[PDB]
Protein backbone atom coordinates (compact mmCIF):
# COMPACT_ATOMS: atom_id res chain seq x y z
CA UNK A 1 0.00 0.00 0.00
CA UNK A 2 1.28 3.82 -0.68
CA UNK A 3 0.03 5.89 1.92
CA UNK A 4 1.76 8.37 4.29
CA UNK A 5 4.42 6.29 6.43
CA UNK A 6 7.99 6.90 8.50
CA UNK A 7 10.53 6.01 6.18
CA UNK A 8 13.06 3.42 7.98
CA UNK A 9 16.41 3.86 8.86
CA UNK A 10 15.48 7.85 9.24
CA UNK A 11 16.72 10.78 11.45
CA UNK A 12 14.21 11.42 14.02
CA UNK A 13 14.79 14.19 16.31
CA UNK A 14 14.89 13.69 20.02
CA UNK A 15 13.99 16.20 22.46
CA UNK A 16 14.74 16.15 26.46
CA UNK A 17 12.37 18.01 28.77
CA UNK A 18 14.49 18.21 31.37
CA UNK A 19 18.30 19.99 31.92
CA UNK A 20 17.58 23.38 35.10
CA UNK A 21 16.30 24.77 31.61
CA UNK A 22 12.52 23.29 30.65
CA UNK A 23 12.13 23.78 26.74
CA UNK A 24 9.68 22.22 24.49
CA UNK A 25 9.99 23.66 21.11
CA UNK A 26 7.29 24.68 18.49
CA UNK A 27 8.08 21.68 15.92
CA UNK A 28 6.52 22.33 12.44
CA UNK A 29 3.92 19.68 11.85
CA UNK A 30 4.50 18.14 7.92
CA UNK A 31 2.06 15.58 6.45
CA UNK A 32 1.67 13.87 10.00
CA UNK A 33 4.23 12.91 12.77
CA UNK A 34 5.25 10.11 14.75
CA UNK A 35 5.87 10.98 18.54
CA UNK A 36 7.66 8.28 20.91
CA UNK A 37 7.29 8.95 24.75
CA UNK A 38 9.58 6.63 26.67
CA UNK A 39 9.12 7.44 30.29
CA UNK A 40 6.81 5.98 33.41
CA UNK A 41 6.07 8.69 35.33
CA UNK A 42 3.41 10.29 33.14
CA UNK A 43 4.98 13.44 32.62
CA UNK B 1 6.63 11.37 -16.78
CA UNK B 2 3.13 11.01 -14.77
CA UNK B 3 2.44 12.97 -11.29
CA UNK B 4 0.83 10.19 -9.85
CA UNK B 5 3.14 7.62 -10.51
CA UNK B 6 3.16 5.89 -7.14
CA UNK B 7 -0.89 5.21 -7.59
CA UNK B 8 -0.38 4.20 -11.26
CA UNK B 9 2.31 1.85 -10.60
CA UNK B 10 0.38 0.69 -7.26
CA UNK B 11 -2.50 -0.15 -9.36
CA UNK B 12 -1.12 -2.07 -12.73
CA UNK B 13 2.85 -2.26 -11.75
CA UNK B 14 2.23 -6.23 -11.52
CA UNK B 15 0.60 -6.70 -14.82
CA UNK B 16 3.72 -4.94 -16.01
CA UNK B 17 5.86 -6.88 -14.11
CA UNK B 18 4.67 -10.22 -14.89
CA UNK B 19 4.93 -9.25 -18.62
CA UNK B 20 8.46 -8.29 -18.04
CA UNK B 21 9.13 -11.25 -16.47
CA UNK B 22 8.07 -13.28 -19.29
CA UNK B 23 10.00 -11.25 -21.50
CA UNK B 24 13.01 -11.79 -19.42
CA UNK B 25 12.53 -15.10 -19.65
CA UNK B 26 12.56 -15.29 -23.33
CA UNK B 27 15.92 -13.32 -23.11
CA UNK B 28 17.31 -15.87 -20.72
CA UNK B 29 15.84 -18.70 -23.23
CA UNK B 30 17.62 -17.38 -26.10
CA UNK B 31 21.03 -17.46 -23.89
CA UNK B 32 20.61 -20.77 -23.20
CA UNK B 33 20.21 -21.37 -27.01
CA UNK B 34 22.94 -20.02 -27.37
CA UNK B 35 25.19 -21.57 -24.76
CA UNK B 36 23.32 -24.58 -26.12
CA UNK B 37 24.66 -24.42 -29.82
CA UNK B 38 28.23 -22.61 -29.18
CA UNK B 39 28.97 -24.39 -25.39
CA UNK B 40 28.47 -28.15 -25.88
CA UNK B 41 32.32 -28.95 -25.38
CA UNK B 42 33.68 -26.02 -22.84
CA UNK B 43 37.62 -27.41 -23.26
CA UNK B 44 39.20 -24.43 -24.71
CA UNK B 45 41.81 -25.28 -27.02
CA UNK B 46 44.58 -23.51 -28.48
CA UNK B 47 44.87 -22.68 -31.77
CA UNK B 48 47.82 -24.29 -33.48
CA UNK B 49 49.59 -22.81 -36.30
C1 LIG C 1 21.32 11.16 9.60
O1 LIG C 1 22.10 12.31 9.91
C2 LIG C 1 23.12 12.68 8.99
C3 LIG C 1 23.75 13.95 9.51
O2 LIG C 1 24.20 13.62 10.82
C4 LIG C 1 22.63 12.79 7.55
O3 LIG C 1 23.70 13.00 6.64
C5 LIG C 1 21.83 11.59 7.12
O4 LIG C 1 21.10 11.97 5.96
C6 LIG C 1 20.80 11.22 8.15
N1 LIG C 1 20.32 9.92 7.70
C7 LIG C 1 19.46 9.08 8.30
C8 LIG C 1 20.12 7.84 8.83
O5 LIG C 1 18.26 9.30 8.37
Amino acid sequence: TQDLFLPFFSNVTWFHAIHKRFDNPVLPFNDGVYFASTEKSNI
Amino acid sequence: DSTECSNLLLQYGSFCTQLNRALTGIAVEQDKNTQEVFAQVKQIYKTPP
